């Protein structure tokens, strides 16, 4: 798995791979690793697939109940903390979760929270989680600026997953892109890594090591 | 030890190797050179279990230096790397194996080509444009995949290497106390004293 | 931990009409980390071809060993070794390491130069010969390869049809294995011409 | 331990050795393994001494309360109470109990309850570590409707052999005779049974 | 030590067509190297035009299917005989499976039917309830043998159009129910050849807007 | 694996299935389990397949040299004694479980050998994962003074019991008949009750379906003259 | 979690044209010790069902009491207890199958393998298996423990599939069962010569046979077998 | 987490706490504040197992803030530290104990004195002039033993703290990404933004 | 396994069952556990079949070579060779062997060699898993200087009980009679000995 999310001028970019494995066996190449908690919040999936799915859908229900009771959009801080407090109750039981709770509200602006099954809850500008996180970090760190355009930021996130998909054996399949704005997230398509690799190699001149 | 990198450019091989030596809870040294010159145009960096690393490197060094004198001739990097691989492949089924990973950077004076070989403690050899051992590759290969070109100059290779070291210094938990960089080209081996 | 699945990779061999095909992926890894996309697993000694999956250091070692042995064979015998004979040599060599084996999955393929009969064979790490008529599979995606080969294969394929079958068997099996892929090579072997083809596949 | 219960013409007789060991040390060489849960319902105990004593005490309580309400319980009823305890608490018990009793309607009856908590009604039963050595002898020498004197000899000879071979068994051979006549205790010393 | 789990072998296969779905599975039931039954139905009609199979440990498989069928029944009682849509059934199953997250139903569950637009639908579950709508999914013992074959022959993976040489992919044309059934049978024939736990018989349930239809085929009994 | 051996009037017959497996996967669907130690001494093997093949070749090789040395035809007891002493020395680590049968100047013989080196004599024997299925048939139908045709029938029926009921066994029945004063007759694929049915579809691809990057001729020939 | 103590071996059974046959030996083993020789392991429930139980005997006796209790309970406020609302094999099985799976799910199993043989109200044969794991399956032949490995192969030669059932007579079926019981006596080290056999026929009802013995045994050939290889005397 | 230091000088308590959050192979953050203000003149730094650290700190924070509101009064550092110790001493015999070590730096407005308390996850409390948790002490205590005076100014305390951090950065294998320094005095709590 | 050797007036008789088991499966139900290391020196084997066969073969070799040089060996000599092998290789062997033989000078002799490799000369010996159940019976029923017919009955009855109780034992009862007259093999089938 490779999931990333980073804050920038135009909001948040979320990018994830699509592969799911059971040992060496590639169980699925079409896994949806971005949960649409609601039309304004996104969650990423790493570690336990079920654990992430179940509890981030549940999170959506809690967020919905909040705004029904409070007549106001839930904050990213509050939404993330509902999830982190929940998994902390299950600490030790064997839940496996690494997720970014991504959102854009009025009072906070664009906000990302790394939430962990050990109970870790961190706010930050750039996060990368999964077996291929290190590869994605390399591309992100050397190319990140706050004043990226929505177009360039989307590409950077896509390229960073591609980097990981290539090298990390347990990452691949396809790249899902999202762009989070204050008026809600915007899906930017499913991109097959097989086709994306050859496209990027030619246009960018990168991956000179690989023969195409 | 920890991080050893290698990159083969147009006309040279560049090897970057960490300076830290840690034993337990203390960094005993911050200027350790994890490399041995096997021959005038062949350099070997190394990382693995304490003691075994230097013992193996110097043992290889001695054997190549012995060959050099006997034949009055420098072995090709390919030949040296094959000799090294066999020693490690012999080692892995021994009573106590050498726990040593190496990079062999050499300039073949016959073909006029730089050559980088990555060999692990099992005796797994691969010729590469750029290589690493341990966790180093996890951070650096994404950058190298992106930026690397086969026609890069030595100066460009160093700039790309700086970007790799910067990433490592940002995301690695261990303080490896910077790297000693060495260039292997047609004129031999030299050290970049400012990095 | 499991030596046969540290580096990953696959080999597949198929018989056709007056021809054999042997193919392999190009991946070498350290578990999850992809290290090399040029690690070929198919070697040849004269007209006999050997594919080897498993622990890469042994793959290399055995190749060097069989090159060594087939070269001496040739000097003494004054002829190139045949697939049937080489198969027995592989078996003998593996079993001599019965209680300290090479962690490999060798696959022999070729055409007997005298009879013209296509020949393939496979082995476990310890030397047991699997001499199949149809196809041989080996590596971390052997299950996938068995499934592909069993359904795709049909006897007496022509060289350029066999190429398509073995290629599609390898490719789709590798795409369902994390530790296989990163390129692929296919050898189409006939009695006196061999064609090597690198395949375009997904690089993840 | 070497224990046995044997039915005969006039009723039933329970037999037992008297050795209790902690490893190879004989903690008690004059143990009474023949225990009374009712007037004419007795049992032989094998396994954990704590467990079998705790069980027997509970059974005796249950049969005393039964008697107060419903009159004299049958031997089968006593065996059922033993079984209920042994079966339901099989994970936390190491008990091998032979239940023997005399009714006037049913006469002599013997029930054996091994480790699992199963119940088996038999003409005679043997149990304890020393029983292994006398399966052959007891099978060859047992007859139904023996006299009192014959049954005493059968038990005395059997337990003599069990004691002879089993280090866990020894001491005196205690016996309890259950008939219409009443309850009779018998004891036989090493000098008597060793020379058999 | 008592092991509450067991492996009853078997293999199942779901394929979603354009206006139909199939859920197929072999009828062999096994433990270790012995055959328990040569005909033990594994794929079930659960009502509301949904078919289901929980492959793996048969006791947990039967338990789950039983509980889901029950859930369908109570859905009718509680919600005025409303039809349980395939997506709602899927979400419901997730909660059944995740309900035993820390003592899982040791099964790989697949359901098949039609979505609310009348298109074919297959859903696939892991033992602890993670699920996804898929076009194609094999499950169980010979899943690793069958899926690559389906990637190639259903989704035309690694297949390109002759003459273009890798430039133009083979177009993803829709398959008919007669075409799917051929792929199902060849999958199970191939799986029977190379997998010891697969054989005896093949039972295919076909879901269309008209209802659920069954088809049985003999497999090799060795 | 299912292997059996059945004594009869004037000789002995052995039989075996033809399925070799790697876990639950069938590696070879037509494996040859009937090994030749000498022309009239044959054995069938179960367990570690490399060990069974390796140990029969070794003993078979030494049996041949011995036969040449002594100017006599090899005896089954010699193969038996050589196999058991080899296997015993390796204390079961050589996982060879064999049914050894044959005819020699002494007569007809039938033995079994386990991996630890113990041997057994019998009129009917079975080994391997399908031995219990086979033995059930042998115990139901065996009798003294079987004819050659009856023993072949009994032997192959016992193998079939394994084929159908044991998942570790399958495919075909191999048989070898060793009769006194005759050549041993190896009957490869004596029965064939498991032929795959015709597939529904042909999966022959259109030429040019696979994407290619590079082509080249491989030089298999030696260095050329001139 | 426990371990079985006093154990019962193979229960074998098969369908035939008018009903089912089931059989099981009368032995209660205590490990390698052949402790109890008079244990009845076939337990009839009404006149249309026989439950055959292998594995732990203390748990068998518990199950026996559950079935006895089930009959009592079914008769309560039930004027048709001996007619339309009598217990069916399918009811008895499903009840047991529920219990077995619940017990395994509490990590405290009834250490048994059970075969419920009977004939339903409509005359249909009922034959289904359940064990300590709650695993259930049905087949024309069913057997537990060693019976699975040795009896089934022999019984399947008589009824190899569903269509063979109407061709099989009670005499052929009983013969196969009795032969299977002999084979198990030859080869199962935890079996006994004495066994019980039950036939549940849709016409003649339940026939329960006690004190049967394995007979027509072949042992004479043993006299010729000498040594373990080279010995002649 | 890793390194948390504390030093009580003449008129203030200074707490230095590392910025790194390293989960496994990667450093996820290099600006993490491992501290919570329990009351206007009481600061608590913390280090231990992931999740437990912040959960415990915020739980304590809430309880002290609750007390503050109920009584309209700030608890003395001594009282807060005793409350915290009891919670940890209760925790250690729980089903799942809080794996958290803390330093409580507070300025007692009644006595006009800075106070530093060191409490480990077992509930072992000690009042100190300077303190540390984990391996931090193993180096820094030698420097603090040497240079520390009870009448030091806040500026001198910071200089001595810099010398402690420099030693850690030299000899510790882990890169803890510098420290966030906070001063607790009569005027309350403030952060030294340049260190 | 149930094995025994019994001395009597005219010499010695060896007895054995015929069951070999792999767990609960009877691998061989007609095993010959009475094996010949010399003309009138035989042994009964219990424990690892591979070990006891390997040992017996080596002993037979040693006694054959002894005979070539020094003439017929004594039964004591055969027991000593067995012991030397069993004792020196005690760590790698699981063998329980009873050695029985007939000299004209010493007549019938029986030696037992249990797991450890110790030697014990006895009037009669019992061994194997099934022997445990007949220690009582055999001790009660053995007499010295029995006739051939009495000794055959003693062994037949004893092994009958061993077989009856031990699941590891069964099949036929083989016997080998060693006297001045020569070597006689006897066999007794289940239908004969089960009804005793
Ligand atoms: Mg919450
Ligand atoms: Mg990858
Ligand atoms: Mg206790
Ligand atoms: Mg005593
Ligand atoms: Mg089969
Ligand atoms: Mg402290």
């Amino acid at each position: 798995t490779t999931t990333l999310a980073f804050r920038f001028q135009g909001g948040i970019i979320v990018a994830v791979d699509s592969r799911a494995t059971a040992g060496n066996w590639v169980a699925s190449q079409t896994v949806k690793k971005v949960i649409e908690i609601n039309p304004f919040l996104l969650g990423t999936m790493a570690g336990g697939v079920a654990d992430c799915q179940f509890w981030e859908t549940w999170l959506g229900s809690q967020c919905r109940l909040h705004e029904l009771r409070e007549k106001e959009r839930i904050s990213v801080a509050a939404a993330s903390k509902i999830l982190s407090n929940l998994v902390y109750q299950y600490k030790g039981a064997g839940l496996s979760m690494g997720t970014m709770i991504c959102g854009y509200t009025r009072k906070e602006g664009p906000t990302i929270y790394y939430v962990d099954s050990d109970g870790t809850r961190l706010k930050g500008d750039i996060f990368c989680v999964g077996s291929g996180q290190t590869f994605a970090y390399g591309v992100l760190d050397s190319n990140y600026k706050w004043d990226l355009s929505v177009e360039d930021a989307l590409y950077l996130g896509k390229r960073s997953i591609l980097a990981a998909a290539h090298r990390d054996a347990y990452s691949g399949g396809s790249v899902n892109l999202y762009h989070v704005t204050e008026d809600g997230w915007i899906y930017h398509g499913n991109h097959d890594v097989g086709e994306l690799f050859w496209k990027v190699k030619e246009e960018e001149g990168s991956f000179n090591n690989v023969i195409g | 030890m920890d991080i050893i990198l290698g990159i083969r450019v147009q006309d040279s091989v560049i090897l970057a190797s960490s300076k830290a030596v840690t034993r337990g809870i203390s960094v005993l040294k911050d200027s350790d050179d994890k490399t041995r010159q096997l021959s005038p145009h062949t350099l070997m960096s190394f990382a693995g279990e304490a003691g075994d690393t230097v013992q193996f490197a110097e043992y290889i060094q001695a054997n190549i230096q012995l060959y050099s004198i006997r034949e009055d001739y420098e072995l090709s990097p390919q030949a040296v790397s094959s000799f090294v691989r066999q020693e490690l492949a012999k080692s892995i089924r021994s009573r106590r194996p050498y726990q040593v990973n190496v990079l062999i950077g050499g300039y073949d004076k016959k073909k006029n080509k730089p050559e980088l070989y990555q060999i692990d403690y099992l005796g797994t050899k691969v010729e590469l444009p750029y290589g690493a051992h341990g966790y180093s590759g996890f951070y650096t290969f994404s950058l190298l995949d992106h930026h690397y070109r086969p026609d890069m100059t030595t100066e460009e290779g160093l700039d790309l290497l700086k970007l790799c070291v910067q990433e490592l210094e940002k995301r690695m938990p261990m303080d490896f106390k910077g790297v000693i960089v060495k260039i292997v080209d047609k004129d031999g081996i030299r050290q970049v004293d400012d990095f | 931990s499991d030596p046969s699945s540290i580096n990953g990779g696959i080999v597949v061999a198929m018989t056709g009409k007056d021809c054999v095909a042997i193919a392999c992926d190009l991946r070498l890894g350290s578990q999850s980390l992809g290290v090399s996309n040029k690690f070929e697993k198919i070697f040849h000694y004269g007209h006999v071809f050997l594919g080897i999956t498993g622990l890469a250091t042994d793959v290399t070692t055995l190749n060097e060993m069989f090159r060594y042995k087939t070269n001496l064979y040739k000097l003494k015998e004054e002829r190139a070794i045949e697939p049937e004979t080489f198969t027995q040599l592989v078996s003998s060599s593996l079993y001599e390491r019965r209680f300290g084996p090479y962690f490999v999955g060798p696959v022999v393929a070729g055409i007997n130069s005298k009879s013209g009969k296509p020949f393939i064979a496979g082995f476990d790490l310890i030397g047991c010969i699997d001499e199949a008529k149809d196809f041989i599979v080996s590596g971390t995606a052997s299950d996938q390869l068995f499934g592909m080969c069993e359904s795709l294969y049909e006897p007496n394929l022509e060289p350029e049809d066999l190429f398509e079958t073995i290629s599609q068997a390898l490719l789709n099996a590798a795409d369902r294995d994390a530790l296989s892929g990163w390129g692929a090579v296919v050898y189409i072997i006939k009695k006196d011409e061999v064609v090597k083809r690198y395949l375009k596949m997904r690089q993840d | 331990t070497s224990i046995m219960a044997v039915t005969f013409k006039d009723g039933v007789i329970l037999g037992a050795d008297s050795r209790t060991t902690t490893g190879a040390y004989i903690a008690n060489r004059v143990t009474d393994k023949l225990t009374r849960v009712h007037d004419k319902i007795w049992c032989c105990r094998s396994g954990s001494a704590a467990d079998t004593q705790a069980i027997a005490d509970i059974v005796q309580y249950h049969l005393e309360l039964y008697t107060s309400q419903y009159g004299t319980p049958s031997t089968e009823t006593a065996a059922s109470v033993f079984k209920e305890l042994c079966y339901e608490n099989k994970d936390n018990l190491t008990a091998g109990i032979i239940v023997a009793g005399y009714d006037d309607k049913n006469k002599g009856e013997v029930y054996t309850i091994p480790l699992g908590g199963s119940v088996h009604k038999l003409p005679y039963a043997i149990a304890g570590s020393g029983s292994t050595f006398i399966y052959g002898y007891c099978d060859k020498n047992f007859r139904e409707n023996m006299s009192k004197e014959e049954t005493v000899d059968f038990i005395k000879h059997s337990l003599s052999q069990a004691i002879k071979w089993d280090g866990s068994s020894g001491g005196v051979i205690r016996m309890v005779v259950l008939t219409a006549a009443g309850v009779e205790r018998l004891i036989f010393y090493p000098d008597e049974y060793e020379q058999l | 030590q008592f092991n509450p789990y067991g492996d009853n072998g078997g293999t199942i296969l779901g394929i979603a067509g354009e206006d139909f779905a199939v859920l197929a599975g072999d009828t062999r039931n096994i433990t270790d190297y012995s055959i328990n039954s040569r005909y033990e139905p594994k794929v079930f009609d659960c009502g509301d035009n949904i078919v289901m199979s929980a492959n793996g440990f048969a006791a947990d498989g039967d338990a789950l299917v039983k509980r889901f069928k029950n859930s369908v029944k109570w859905y009718h009682f509680d919600h005025n005989d409303k039809k349980l849509s395939i997506n709602s059934a899927a979400r419901n199953i997730q909660h059944l499976l995740y309900g035993k997250r820390f003592f899982p139903y040791y099964v790989h569950t697949i359901i098949a039917g039609l979505d609310e637009d009348g298109k074919g639908a297959v859903y696939s579950f892991d033992p602890v309830g993670s699920y996804e709508r898929e076009q194609c999914r094999a499950g169980g013992a010979a899943a690793s043998l069958i899926m690559p074959f389906l990637d190639n022959q259903v989704n035309f993976k690694n297949q390109y159009e002759p003459g273009t040489n890798g430039k133009v992919k083979k177009p993803l044309k829709y398959l008919s129910v007669e075409e799917v059934i051929k792929l199902v049978r060849d999958s199970f024939t191939s799986a029977t050849e190379r997998h010891i736990q697969v054989g005896d018989g093949l039972e295919i349930l076909i879901v269309t807007k008209d209802g659920v239809r069954k088809e049985f085929y003999e497999l090799k009994r060795d | 694996t299912t292997i059996v051996g059945v004594k009869f009037n004037n000789g002995v017959v052995i039989a075996a299935d033809t399925r070799s497996t790697q876990g639950p996967i069938v590696a070879d669907k037509n494996c040859a389990k009937l090994h030749r130690i000498s022309p009239k001494i044959w054995c069938a093997g179960a367990g570690t397949a490399a060990d069974t093949e390796a140990v029969t070749q070794l003993i078979g090789s030494n049996i041949e040299l011995h036969s040449l040395y002594t100017s006599r035809e090899p005896r089954v007891v010699s193969a038996l004694q050589m196999l058991k002493q080899h296997l015993f020395k390796y204390q079961g680590h050589i996982g060879a479980y064999l049914i050894v049968a044959g005819v020699d100047p002494t007569g007809s013989h039938l033995f079994s050998i386990h991996a630890h080196g113990s041997t057994d004599v019998g009129y009917y024997l079975s080994l391997g994962s399908g031995s219990l299925a086979a033995m059930a048939v042998l115990e139901s139908h065996w009798k003294q003074d079987l004819t050659k045709e009856e023993a072949i029938k009994l032997a192959s029926d016992a193998i079939q019991a394994g084929i159908w009921n044991d998942l570790g066994s399958g495919s075909n029945v191999d048989v070898c008949v060793m009769e006194i004063g005759k050549d041993a007759e190896y009957l490869r694929n004596y029965l064939t009750p498991n032929v795959r049915e015709e597939k529904q579809k042909s999966y022959k691809f259109p030429r040019g379906t696979t994407a290619v990057l590079k082509e080249s001729i491989v030089n298999i020939c030696d260095i050329q003259e001139e | 979690t426990q371990q079985p103590i006093v154990t019962g071996t193979s229960v074998i059974s098969m369908k035939y044209d008018n009903g089912v046959i089931i059989a099981a030996d009368n032995l209660g083993s205590y490990g390698s010790l052949l402790r109890f020789n008079g244990v009845e392991r076939l337990i009839p429930v009404g006149d249309n069902t026989v439950v055959g139980i292998s594995g732990d005997i203390s748990d068998m006796q518990h199950i026996e009491r559950l079935l006895k209790d089930l009959v009592t309970e079914n008769a309560y406020d039930n004027p048709l207890a001996d007619a339309e609302e009598a217990l069916e094999p399918s009811y008895i099985f499903e009840y047991l199958a529920t219990v077995m799976y619940q017990r395994r799910s509490k990590m405290n199993p009834l250490w048994n393998a059970i075969i419920v043989a009977g004939v339903q109200s409509n005359g249909d044969q009922f034959l289904r298996y359940v064990n300590l794991l709650g695993v259930t399956y049905s087949s024309p032949t069913l057997a537990t423990g060693f019976g699975a490995h040795m009896a089934n192969p022999l019984l399947r030669k008589v009824v190899d599939r569903e269509s063979d059932i109407p061709k099989t007579t009670v005499q052929v079926a009983e013969e196969a069962i009795v032969n299977a019981m002999r084979v198990l006596y030859y080869r199962d080290a935890r079996s006994s010569r004495n066994f019980s056999l039950a036939i549940i026929d849709k016409n003649t009802g339940l026939t329960f046979k006690k004190n049967l013995q394995v007979e027509n045994m072949k042992w004479d050939f043993a006299k010729d077998i000498k040594g373990y290889g080279t010995q002649k005397i």
